[PDB]
């Protein structure tokens, strides 16, 4: 399944206020209007950042696990909600076929752990990046169209590569973040209002040139058009060097 | 990026500019000589240019953005032959606007503290570097006192403050959307106010703003002493004293210097008065209910923020070196190669600063030959009545007012303009004897039947008498010339 | 940095920890410990004449 | 006439598109005078321009009349001669 | 199109958007000469035929 | 690479400056025309010379 993914999913990039601005910032982004998938659990890839979204009523998403291979060769991430406490752990676990809450079974060489106030008509929505050795989780709740700014929940120093992840255990969606540059306006308060993908459509990258949401009516220079070369193409070889009569020769020598 | 703007559509054109139309979102493309326009619709239909591409190509029209090659203006063939003039027979008084920017803002920039900051080492690393920044603030120094001398020899062109009389009886002229307002503060003709409330206008790393030599409510004073000058006493006092004369008769010496006699004034005192109070009044809303009106003096301010907004984000550039920020590059490395990278960021600031420099002298260049324009329209238009013609404002001109604005000044152009011609046969002379007559000013006009002589700018037609007319010559080698009667009186 | 901490008025969000100018400047940061938020004026400065 | 990173933009208004307002401004000053930079063109027989013209310098307009196939003799041939001072020494 | 300043010439800030700046300034600005000498007329007159 | 882009982009500010004096120089000469075509052409000037 696919589904747009509207204007959805941007994030407070950097813990900074600003008020009444239009900042320009280039980060992993989930582009405006992609191709989220829709899903009713596999393994995904986590290329460079997954968005997730889940809508429901009763918290039938419990967690997720991230990793490389799963198979207690490396560690890998657990992230489990109970009903009062989100558990988070980085250990050298065996994953199950289906893991669903069984998945935890044989725990060993735990070299993180950490335990928070919990997660979760409501969607739900989460950021995961992994930079640096950081992981980094962005999160917002709320009663998919219009705006919404996705505030930071936590920034663990795991130090964990991550390849691929996978939803504990209807509906949810899954994104896939890119290096896209937005221009993001922040409100009087702080807060993120509104959001220009600066390389959606031209009218957006005129946006992002001038740093401003309404443009005047004009022409306005955005970027450099420029070919790109396809192909590479490199004398009639002729004075070959005689190693026949070296090689060749009847009557050799002492 | 060809756009309407967003608070008209969200449909763009593109322009590439220079490629060919074979090399690449497609809906219709267009050649241009200009470059390959995609998204613009190519119409036959000629108008007048909004957006301009380029080779002649403009371009929303009827819910799409359109192309075509634009128009240059309305065609007329003005009906041209020998022995026909065209005579206006009525006029319309014009105010036009002229916005002229006059001073920048003086900025200063302190080098050691923007290249430097608070950095020692950088400063002891600076040093060496010469005379550079002693350069730039003797450079900067010169552009801030200029913009002192811009805004003085524009305005203070007045020896003395003259006040306008506290009854306002010009003779039917109403002078109250220019003259000061009392019952505000500031101290602002309405349209000053207008001025000031649509032109919106930072203390940091080294940069500092000196304010300006004379403060607004002394500009304002100096713009009415202008008004009060030209509106009590006409252009005598730009000459010696202030000698008064009367408003209409002031305005009767000014159509009497663009060649309409002055019964024409007085003749037509009312409607003339009423025909400047209406469009006195157009300068309000011209200017309130039109943004962008005052683009001339926005640009400047804009431009001048920009070029401090380039310069302070160029503080958080590597320039190479490890770092942007000084504190964490001497608490980084060693000092044989700490001061390095040091002085690569060094030259990189210097360059930027300099750069900066040298792109403000060559603004205040601008303005100054602006400001010398401002100057000389306040001598020869506010204080006089000019003869050079489109100087100030266009059509015939009778007399101007300064207005002053942020940075600059407006100048409402009180112009003749000649209206609702009509056309008439015309001899070079008149014969009657065997001499030839000539109009001593004027023309012989012809309302078909009988001849008369007008003054050249307004349909007055009078009998040729002997005291109209001069006598050159017998009628034979004039081109062009017909027998009527020159009444002896 | 180098500056004169003012007590604020600026709110922030409950995760951003300083604040910056439309000239990437940081003119405000959240203090630790006690979660205000500080102004930062820089020292002023300023030719003699 | 590019090559590396520089690019020359034509002109908004073509060589044709300036010659028309050359001939504007030109057909303008012939036929009305200086009428149709003020306000709305007003027309008059050229003779009869050239004579306010010369009332303009001071020199009374009989000495226009009087003199009119002379002063259209010498105006023809000194705009006969600025092609030769042009189609000439360089 | 080489990419390694393509990444070097970004650690010397706005320098390349700034000149592209100031030529396009110089650009508009031949435009408004060209404008503000030839285009003084509202009207396109024309000589009459004979 | 760093000292070829430091001696390119240098020769290109240079380039840029000649250019905008060059285009202040013309922009001068270029009122003048258009006053020369305002009371020359458009008028009778009384302008000596």
């Amino acid at each position: 399944a696919y589904t747009n993914s509207f204007t959805r999913g941007v994030y407070y990039p950097d813990k900074v206020f600003r008020s009444s601005v239009l900042h320009s910032t280039q980060d992993l982004f989930l582009p405006f209007f992609s191709n989220v998938t829709w899903f009713h659990n596999p393994v995904l890839p986590f290329n460079d950042g997954v968005y997730f979204a889940s809508t429901e009523k009763s918290n039938i998403i419990r967690g997720w696990i991230f990793g490389t291979t799963l198979d207690s060769k490396t560690q890998s991430l657990l992230i489990v909600n109970n009903a009062t406490n989100v558990v988070i752990k980085v250990c050298e676990f065996q994953f199950c076929n289906d893991p669903f809450l069984g998945v935890y079974s044989s725990a060993n060489n735990c070299t993180f752990e950490y335990v928070s106030q919990p997660f979760l008509k409501n969607l739900r929505e989460f950021v995961f990046k992994n930079i640096d050795g950081y992981f980094k989780i962005y999160s917002k709740h709320t009663p998919p169209q219009g705006f919404s700014a996705l505030e930071p929940l936590v920034d663990l120093p795991i130090g964990i590569n991550i390849t691929r992840f996978q939803t504990l255990l209807a509906a949810y969606y899954v994104g896939y973040l890119q290096p896209r540059t937005f221009l993001l306006k922040y409100n009087e308060n702080g807060t993120i209002t509104d959001a220009v993908d600066c390389a959606l459509d031209p009218l957006s990258e005129t946006k992002c040139t001038l740093k401003s949401f309404t443009v005047e009516k004009g022409i306005y220079q955005t970027s450099n058009f420029r070919v790109q070369p396809t192909e590479s193409i490199v004398p009639n070889i002729t004075n070959l060097c005689p190693f026949g009569e070296v090689f060749n020769a009847t009557r050799f020598a002492s | 990026v060809i756009t309407p703007g967003t608070n008209t559509s969200n449909q763009v054109a593109v322009l590439y500019q220079g490629v060919n139309c074979t090399e690449v979102t497609g809906s219709n493309v267009f050649q241009t000589r200009a470059g390959c326009l995609i998204g613009a619709e190519h119409v036959n239909n000629s108008y007048e240019c909004d957006i301009p591409i380029g080779a002649g190509i403009c371009a929303v029209a009827s819910q799409s953005i359109i192309a075509y090659t634009m128009s240059l203006g309305a065609e007329n063939s003005v009906a041209y032959s020998n022995n026909s003039i065209a005579i206006p027979t009525n006029f319309t008084i014009s105010v036009t606007t002229e916005i002229l920017p006059v001073s920048m803002t003086k900025t200063s920039v302190d080098c050691t503290m923007y290249i430097c900051g608070d950095s020692t080492e950088c400063s002891n690393l600076l040093l060496q570097y010469g005379s550079f920044c002693t350069q730039l603030n003797r450079a900067l120094t010169g552009i801030a006192v200029e913009q002192d001398k811009n805004t003085q020899e524009v305005f203070a062109q007045v020896k003395q403050i003259y006040k306008t009389p506290p009854i306002k009886d010009f003779g039917g002229f109403n002078f109250s959307q220019i003259l000061p307002d009392p019952s505000k503060p500031s101290k602002r003709s309405p349209i000053e106010d207008l001025l000031f409330n649509k032109v919106t206008l930072q203390k940091f790393n080294g940069l500092t703003v000196l304010p300006p030599l004379l403060t607004d409510e002394m500009i304002a004073q100096y713009t009415s002493a202008l008004l009060a000058g030209t509106i009590t006493s006409g252009w005598t006092f730009g000459a010696g004293p202030a000698l008064q004369i009367p408003f209409p008769m002031q305005m009767a010496y000014r159509f009497n210097g663009i060649g309409v006699t002055q019964n024409v004034l007085y003749e037509n005192q009312k409607l003339i008065a009423n025909q400047f109070n209406s469009a006195i009044g157009k300068i309000q809303d011209s200017l309130s209910s039109t943004p962008s009106a005052l683009g001339k003096l926005q640009n400047v301010v804009n431009q001048n923020a920009q070029a401090l907004n380039t310069l302070v984000k160029q503080l958080s550039s590597n320039f190479g070196a490890i770092s942007s920020v000084l504190n964490d590059i001497l608490s980084r490395l060693d000092p044989p190669e700490a001061e390095v990278q040091i002085d690569r960021l060094i030259t990189g600031r210097l360059q930027s600063l300099q750069t900066y420099v040298t792109q403000q002298l060559i603004r205040a260049a601008e303005i100054r030959a602006s400001a010398n324009l401002a100057a000389t329209k306040m001598s020869e238009c506010v204080l006089g009545q000019s003869k050079r013609v489109d100087f100030c404002g266009k059509g015939y001109h009778l007399m101007s007012f300064p207005q002053s604005a942020p940075h600059g000044v407006v100048f409402l152009h009180v112009t003749y303009v000649p209206a609702q011609e009509k056309n008439f046969t015309t001899a070079p002379a008149i014969c009657h004897d065997g001499k030839a007559h000539f109009p001593r000013e004027g023309v012989f006009v012809s309302n078909g039947t009988h001849w008369f002589v007008t003054q050249r700018n307004f349909y007055e037609p009078q009998i040729i008498t002997t005291d109209n007319t001069f006598v050159s010559g017998n009628c034979d080698v004039v081109i062009g010339i017909v027998n009527n009667t020159v009444y002896d009186p | 940095g180098t500056g004169v901490l003012t007590e604020s008025n600026k709110k922030f969000l409950p995760f951003q920890q300083f604040g910056r100018d439309i000239a990437d400047t940081t003119d405000a940061v959240r203090d630790p410990q006690t979660l205000e938020i500080l102004d930062i004026t820089p020292c002023s400065f300023g030719g003699v004449s």
